């Protein structure tokens, strides 16, 4: 257990790279991906808390979360997961413009709610929720990644964590833009950045299409100026898609709803 | 054209939040240009757009403007072959010395606003990304511009970007209203002052990107220390550190500013400094 011996494993070709690693496909006890963590030099109190996280989410099972498998020390610093051979949504809705139903778009939503939930009953707080981190393997079933690994996806001042954002602005709640607290991530703030993942959803585009600058849109998401525009919903989708999509992108922290409440509400849209 | 195959990557030029740029060779004519790797997954018509967009840099010849050899897409990346640049940037210059002498930085900055006025009359492009790491310097002694915004599309896939740790973006722009190469000036001035000083002067003598954007919104534009510069130079980046982009120097403005006539009268050696301090 523990540790992977990289003699095991063996990279393929490498996939691209993200916020804190780069992806490289594997061939451990059949089809893995190993991600090349960009700390250099882990610091042994980071290193522990990196193996403490790596034990809690080895532990997880479900089946919209890909599996942890592990790490290893051996190839600089690395994360083998579970391998999904199925495209990302974030290529589904964007890049390859994959033409949904609106059932299927709803699915997608209660999955994600579902893998969420199942993080967040084990207080595992997938920081970087977007679209990039959820694939649908085997066309429909989808499969949250990236999630936790707060200790490698910070930078770390030493013995403390560098305590900054990090990942894709798009789909980072306001409060931690801000960082107002020490510690701003939460089970609201992912659920606000599954809230920007329904309007990606339920409109087939990015928010702030109209703000071409990564620092404007820092600004005016922080100081409330700039919120996505529920104009852009289709048109087809049902209005309680839209109030849950508005409550789930919702300024204030307190007001957004947990993850339960955001399946109990879906399970009542598929019902109609 | 370009390709993937015909390069053999030497070296590791830098990396930034967008992408990296690795010193590489060119087989078919043998020379060393650098490579920049922007990785970002977009639609097959964004990403010819983006080449068709970037293909008007081959007109884009100055003194100041870093050279451009061509542009394509490989894999999940746009790859954007431009001149090598031995002296690397600002930035690294930075890290080596302590801070950048104020009759250099003169030079750089008469570089600077050569650059900006020629891409605003010659191209009508606004650079939009003035940082010590977009100016790049030769063995030579030459100063240059680069990552000015040629191409909309490239501006706009780039948007969708993870967050940063600092920027150099004036007020008015991160307010959302109306910029002008009044932001492009207001970049050089927070370079400057960045430059001649040892460090970043959003907080005045860490802060998260939020609170360094509040505070270069909400707060008085930074100042050189006074005693250690000359008055022209503290009168010049003040005349661009301004928050009204109206009240703001342009560059007709700043060209005939009494430190950009005294640098340019003044004779530095600029390259044998260079070369002294990055080894
Ligand atoms: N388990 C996986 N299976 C297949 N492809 C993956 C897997 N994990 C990551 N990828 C791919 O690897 C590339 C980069 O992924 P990441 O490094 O996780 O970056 P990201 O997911 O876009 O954003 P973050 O914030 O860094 S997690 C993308 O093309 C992903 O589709
Ligand atoms: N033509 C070049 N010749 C030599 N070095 C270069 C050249 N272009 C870029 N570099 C180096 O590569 C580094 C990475 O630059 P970029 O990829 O443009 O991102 P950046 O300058 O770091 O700005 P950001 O805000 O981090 S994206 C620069 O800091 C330079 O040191
Ligand atoms: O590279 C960019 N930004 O990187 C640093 C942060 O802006 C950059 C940004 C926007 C852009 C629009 N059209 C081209 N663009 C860039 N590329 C680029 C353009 C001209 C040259 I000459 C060299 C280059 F690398
Ligand atoms: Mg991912
Ligand atoms: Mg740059």
């Amino acid at each position: 257990y523990w540790e992977i011996e990289a003699s095991e494993v063996m990279l393929s070709t490498r996939i691209g790279s993200g916020s804190f690693g780069t992806v490289y496909k594997g061939k451990w006890h059949g089809d893995v991906a190993v991600k090349i963590l960009k700390v250099v030099d882990p610091t042994p109190e980071q290193f522990q808390a990196f193996r403490n996280e790596v034990a809690v989410l080895r532990k997880t099972r479900h089946v919209n979360i890909l599996l942890f498998m592990g790490y290893m020390t051996k190839d600089n610093l690395a994360i083998v997961t579970q391998w999904c051979e199925g495209s990302s949504l974030y290529k589904h809705l964007h890049v390859q413009e994959t033409k949904f139903q609106m059932f299927q778009l709803i699915d997608i939503a209660r999955q994600t709610a579902q893998g969420m939930d199942y993080l967040h009953a084990k207080n595992i707080i997938h920081r970087d929720m977007k679209s990039n981190n959820i694939f649908l393997h085997e066309g429909l079933t989808v499969k949250i990644g990236d999630f936790g690994l707060a200790t490698v996806k910070s930078r770390w001042s030493g013995s403390q964590q560098v305590e900054q954002p990090t990942g894709s602005v798009l789909w980072m709640a306001p409060e931690v833009i801000r960082m107002q607290d020490n510690n701003p991530f939460s089970f609201q703030s992912d659920v606000y950045s599954y809230g920007i993942v329904l309007y990606e959803l339920m409109t087939g585009e990015l928010p702030y299409s109209h703000i071409n600058n990564r620092d404007q849109i820092i600004f005016m998401v922080g100081r409330g100026y700039a919120s996505p525009d529920l104009s852009k919903l289709y048109k087809n989708c049902p209005k309680a898609m839209k109030r849950l999509v508005a409550e789930c992108v919702k300024k204030v922290k307190e007001e957004r709803p947990l993850f339960p409440q955001i399946l109990s509400s879906i399970e009542l849209l598929q019902h109609s | 054209e370009l390709k993937d195959d015909d390069f053999e990557k030497i070296s590791e030029l830098g990396a930034g939040n967008g992408g990296v740029v690795f010193k590489v060779s060119h087989k078919p004519s043998g020379l060393v240009m650098a490579r920049k790797l922007i990785h970002l997954e977009i639609k097959p018509a964004i990403r010819n757009q983006i080449i068709r967009e970037l293909q008007v840099l081959h007109e884009c010849n100055s003194p100041y403007i870093v050279g451009f050899y061509g542009a394509f897409y490989s894999d999940g990346e746009i790859s954007i072959c431009m001149e090598h640049m031995d002296g690397g940037s600002l930035d690294q210059v930075l890290k080596k010395a302590g801070r950048i002498p104020e009759q250099i930085l003169g030079k750089v900055s008469i570089a600077v606003i050569k650059g900006l006025t020629y891409l605003r009359e010659k191209h009508k492009i606004m650079h939009r990304d003035v940082k010590p790491s977009n100016i790049l310097v030769n063995s030579r002694g030459e100063i240059k511009l680069c990552d000015f915004g040629v191409s909309g599309q490239l501006i706009d896939a780039m948007a969708n970007a993870f967050v940063g740790t600092r920027s150099y973006m004036s007020p008015e722009r991160l307010q959302g209203t109306h910029y002008s190469v009044q932001s492009d000036i207001w970049s050089m001035g927070l370079s400057l002052v960045e430059m001649a000083v040892g460090r970043y002067p959003i907080p005045p003598p860490p802060m998260a990107i939020f609170e360094l954007l509040d505070y270069i919104v909400n707060e008085p534009p930074p100042k050189l220390p006074s005693g250690v510069f000359s008055l022209e130079f503290q009168d010049f980046v003040n005349k661009c550190l301004i928050k009204n982009p109206a009240e703001r120097a342009d560059l007709k403005q700043l060209m005939v500013h009494a430190f950009i006539k005294r640098s340019d009268a003044e004779e530095v050696d600029f390259a044998g400094w260079l070369c002294s301090t990055i080894g």
